[PDB]
Parts: structure tokens; C-alpha cells; sequence
């Protein structure tokens, strides 16, 4: 799953309930740089 | 009334013109260019197909859509690229959830693993 | 509404009820019957996805143009198109293939038909 | 033609204008059966 631009694999971690972010901030570097984006939060 | 929905491999998919209703990006291609045969480069054939069969489940408007997308994960991969290109919120509303759900509940390992 | 038809090698293809209706047959099977997955066992995937896509194009209803460009293709699939529409009991689809043949015919000697048909 | 049923070459005769099922009837053996077909006259 790397295919997916930024903006899908936002649109899936939008889905989750915030703290369900730190689960997916420790899979993947792009993962962990995605999380923490402004636009969630 | 139907219309050509041509994949990026070849395959003609004669749909009911209905599905611009859905694919913002098919009925664009319809209306301000013509297109008989519209031309998806960025769909295969097997993804166009699971498209238009969620289309036509569809397009009268979910425990219809956990069935159907209780398929291989690369699909659901493909399934969101395809409804992202084709412009099918509702597709795409319902595959990410369905990804979402699949982290949900689990470790960073597990989710590496899963999608790995 | 939709529903399920698999053909005898197991495709399986998500299809509108007023498209597949066209089937007399099916048409009984999916709204009588009520039939998951409707198993078709005397129509492959190649021409069952050729059967759908005429009856999604005359899901609304000489040859039609449309039906004489859908129709050009060999004479084998031309004869399987022929079966599938006598077997799922599609009137119009049997009428232009059969009148398609018949086209084939006009105009002929009894030695040019056995020809083009061997 | 190997497998058409008869009712279905029959199907296929009837949209000839008759004159030209003596095209017909004199193909082959089948043909000619069923070029004199009730149905058709």
C-alpha cells in the first residue's frame, strides 16, 4: 500500500478515532509522516 | 440506454448510461467530449468490472457492500483508485472505511503484516 | 435491483433485473424463483458477456445499425449468440441473429452458401 | 451449422422471402427437408 497517493491513505486514517492514529504512526515512515498531518487533527 | 466503457487493457463494457450518475468522470467524458467509446486508462478490466457491479447495486440509491468488498486486499487497493479516478464517492467513501476497519483493533505489526 | 448470473465456467456477473428480464427465463428465476447466484450451465462467459451487454443495450425496447455492428463478428460466435438467446429465450436477440444468418443467404447460389457456412 | 436445432435454421428461413428457399433447399440435405416446412408455407 504505497501506491495510494497521500490523499487516499488520508482518507482511510481519516476514518479512524484519533488515538487510533498512533497505531498506524508506528507501521510505516510515510504512515508515521501522514498521521501526524495537520488535516487530522 | 447504453454506452462503451473501454478498460485500460482493451475490454468494452457496454453499461447503462445510468452509471454517470455515479463516475463524475464517465459522465464528464459523455457530455463535453463524446466519447463513444469513453476510454479508461487508468482502469483495468477486472477493477472496471467490480466498479460497474457496485455501480448497478448501486444506482437506486452497508451489509451489501461488507460482502462485496470482502475481497483480496490489492483489490481493495485497486477498488480506491478506481473510485478516486472514476469520481464514485460513495465507492470510495465505503472501501476506505472498509480499509479503516482492517487497522482498527490491531498492533503496527498486524497492520504491517496485513498489507504487507 | 441485481443479481448474480454465472455462467458454466464460473464467471459471475452483477447484473441489472431489467437488463437480465430480457431472458424470459431468468426473468421468472430471479423474480418468481428468487435465485442467488442464477447458474446458467449451457452459456460460457465469453458469449454470456456478449448476451449482456444486447440486452443492456436494448434494456429500453431491418436490423438496427447497433445490431449489425454488435453483430459482426465470426460466424462461430455468431452461431453461439444464436444458442444462448434460443437457450435463455431472448426473442429479439434470436430474431437479428437469425436474421443476420439469413442475410448471409440472400442474393446467393446454393454453392456460395456452402462456402461461407463449409 | 453442425449444431443448430432444426427449429432454430427454420427460425432462420423464415425471414427469407420464399423465393429464395429454393436457395436453401438446395444446399444440402437438411435444407431441403426443412425448406418444406409447414411453417413456412
Amino acid at each position: 500500500w504505497d501506491s495510494l497517493p497521500d490523499e487516499l491513505l488520508l482518507g482511510i486514517f481519516s476514518c479512524l478515532c484519533l488515538p487510533e492514529l498512533l497505531k498506524v504512526s508506528g507501521v510505516c515512515k510515510r504512515w508515521y509522516r501522514l498521521a501526524s498531518d495537520e488535516s487530522l487533527w | 440506454p447504453s454506452i462503451k466503457l473501454q478498460s485500460s487493457d482493451g475490454e468494452i463494457f457496454e453499461v447503462d448510461v445510468e452509471i454517470a450518475k455515479q463516475s463524475v468522470t464517465i459522465k464528464t467524458m459523455l457530455e463535453d467530449l463524446g466519447m463513444d467509446p469513453v476510454p479508461l486508462p487508468n482502469v483495468n478490466a477486472a477493477i472496471l468490472k467490480k466498479v460497474i457491479q457496485w455501480c448497478t447495486h448501486h444506482k437506486d440509491d452497508p451489509v451489501w457492500d461488507q460482502e462485496f468488498l470482502k475481497v483480496d486486499q490489492g483489490t481493495l487497493f485497486e477498488l480506491i483508485l478506481a473510485a478516486n479516478y472514476l469520481d464514485i464517492k460513495g465507492l470510495l467513501d465505503v472501501t476506505c472505511k472498509t480499509v479503516a476497519n482492517m487497522i482498527k483493533g490491531k498492533t503496527p505489526e498486524e497492520i504491517r503484516k496485513t498489507f504487507n
